[PDB]
């Protein structure tokens, strides 16, 4: 029952925090890269 | 370097609060498996360095 | 019990948006309800889904962190401030800046759009608020007459035009025409840092350590006092029923009546798994156009999206 | 002394677009020339005003809310050996979903320092 040091949880879980109603989105990276663009032109 | 040695100190402090991670049977087996391979080649072991070693 | 107020519903967090590498300064939503900006302070602007609550794009370009964002509402345009000294505008179908607002002397707090000229209005820290042709990029006035650092900022298409509050705890009611003040009202003890207009009914409010305090537009007349809620707030925004919210530095959030200023709801939130005790805060937050989402920018580098309690009274008073 | 903080800024009203124009002067920058001289308006199927003015937001929202929501639901020998199976039941423990706001103890970091010292 030993945790190793790469491990270490610190830090309780999103989930146990805010609890089941709560939807926890971690939101890196990003879909529509930056030339796909905000407001369509009229083409 | 600083970053890294934040992280070092951090380290360090949890093997001495953590325990070992080494789990003291598996110790003894490997200190048992390198007795038996020491045993098994007839290794003479390293004397102290002589007060009239010649070389 | 001199009023009765009208019976609002409870408002609960149902989501929690996560991705911002710096404290989230700002937020606000697009006239469609199809997207929402955040300007934070790792120097992104982050447009995210509204619906789904995922990152659709992040915009770079900011060389400090990112005080004020706004949305165009009849040019397809995005502002941003930053502590930068810069203003930018946004070309959206192009996602590149096209033009910067060169003349603040130190970090640019907010920023407001007037709604029917084409005119940008902007705080600093040096004291100033100036005016700015979007389309010529030049400064037609500089609002001066604060004697700190200036703190929020609306704007109108009716008399005042202009309404700032300031580090120096006091209010000026400006002429956007003349360039010069028309009202000061001096009443809090500590820095205003909220302002807010109501979208009927010809009020504001303003908030500070101290109370927030009703107010009639056309000289600044006294209406009210709306005290409880006591800790730096940053943020006030009001829903077309009433319905004021309070913000602050602590991370406490109350939920207020408008026309009676009863609290009927603090909500306190935790902070992020990561996160510090001390590190709970909100520096935002805005209605979704359909007046039922509640965004909040907290100092836990999060968004926190509320919707309204459909499990019904349980409450007054 | 020489090496000093500010404890009050530069207050703006004093020079070149402030009172006069620093009284009309004939001074200016490269970045000042004319450029992007048209305002561009939102159109009929961007998000004009008057499009969006007769529109139900709440009945929309609900209604993309439930498809993301729908989306995001449908989506999901030598047998003398001295150690034997060390890895038995672990299935890779998820710590690259967390997300800790931590800059030395999130996931980021420690992949960082783990590539970069060597």
């Amino acid at each position: 029952e030993v945790v190793l040091h790469e491990d270490k949880k610190y830090y309780p879980t999103a989930e146990e925090v805010y609890g089941p109603e709560v939807e926890t989105i971690v939101q890196e990276e990003d879909t529509q890269p930056l030339t796909e663009p905000i407001i369509k032109p009229v083409k | 370097t600083r970053l890294y040695l934040k992280a070092e100190q951090e380290r360090q402090h949890n093997y001495l609060k953590d325990g070992p991670y080494i789990t003291a049977e598996e110790a003894v087996a490997v200190y048992t498996t390198t007795v038996h391979w020491l045993e098994s080649r007839r290794f003479s072991p390293i004397p102290f360095p002589p007060l009239s070693y010649k070389h | 019990t001199m009023p009765k107020p009208q019976w609002h519903p409870p408002w609960k967090l149902y989501r929690v948006i996560s991705g911002h590498l710096g404290w989230v300064r700002c937020i606000a939503v697009e006239p469609g309800n199809q997207w929402f900006v955040t300007g934070s302070a790792d120097r992104t602007i982050k447009i995210w889904d509204l619906a789904s609550g995922k990152l659709k794009l992040s915009l770079t370009g900011h060389i400090s962190t990112v005080r004020g964002v706004i949305v165009s509402t009849r040019s397809p345009y995005l502002f941003s401030c930053g502590e930068d000294k810069q203003v930018k505008c946004w070309d959206l179908e192009y996602n590149k800046v096209i033009r910067h607002y060169h003349g603040h002397l130190s970090a640019v707090y907010g920023l407001d759009l007037h709604p029917t000229i084409d005119v940008l209005v902007t705080c600093s820290r040096d004291s100033t608020a100036r005016i700015w042709d979007v389309r010529t990029k030049a400064s037609v006035h500089t609002l001066s007459g604060h004697t700190n650092a200036v703190a929020t900022v609306r704007c109108q298409a009716a008399e005042p035009q202009i309404i700032t509050g300031s580090h120096d705890t006091t209010i000026r009611l400006w002429d956007l025409v003349a360039g010069k003040t028309r009202v000061t009202l001096t009443n809090h003890k500590k820095s205003v840092r909220a302002v807010v207009l109501h979208p009927r009914h010809y009020t504001f409010a303003s908030g500070s350590p101290d109370n927030i305090k009703q107010w009639k537009f056309p000289d600044g007349s006294f209406i009210q006092n709306l005290s409880g809620h006591n800790a730096i707030i940053n943020t006030l925004t009001v829903n077309s029923d009433g319905v004021l919210v309070s913000g602050a530095d602590n991370g406490t959030m109350h939920l207020w009546d408008w026309r009676t200023g009863y609290n009927f709801q603090r909500v306190h939130a935790a902070v992020q798994p990561g996160s510090l005790d001390s590190e709970s805060g909100i520096f935002a937050c805005a209605f979704d156009q359909s007046e039922s989402r509640l965004l909040t920018a907290e100092a836990d580098k999060t968004i926190k999206v509320y919707r309204e309690d459909d499990t019904a009274t349980e409450e007054t008073h | 002394t020489a090496a000093r903080p500010t404890f009050e800024p530069a207050r703006g009203g004093r020079g070149k677009g402030e009172g006069d124009l620093s009284q009309l002067s004939k001074q200016y920058s490269s970045r000042d020339l004319p450029s992007h001289t048209k305002i561009k308006y939102r159109q009929t199927t961007q998000d004009a005003p008057e499009e969006v003015r007769n529109r139900d937001f709440r009945r929309e929202l609900e209604e993309r809310e439930r498809a993301a929501a729908r989306e995001k639901n449908r989506d999901r020998w030598d047998d003398d050996v001295v150690f034997k199976n060390c890895a038995k039941g672990v299935d890779d423990q998820k710590k690259d979903k967390r997300f800790v706001n931590d800059t030395l103890r999130s996931e980021f970091h420690k992949k960082f320092m783990e590539k970069y010292i060597k």
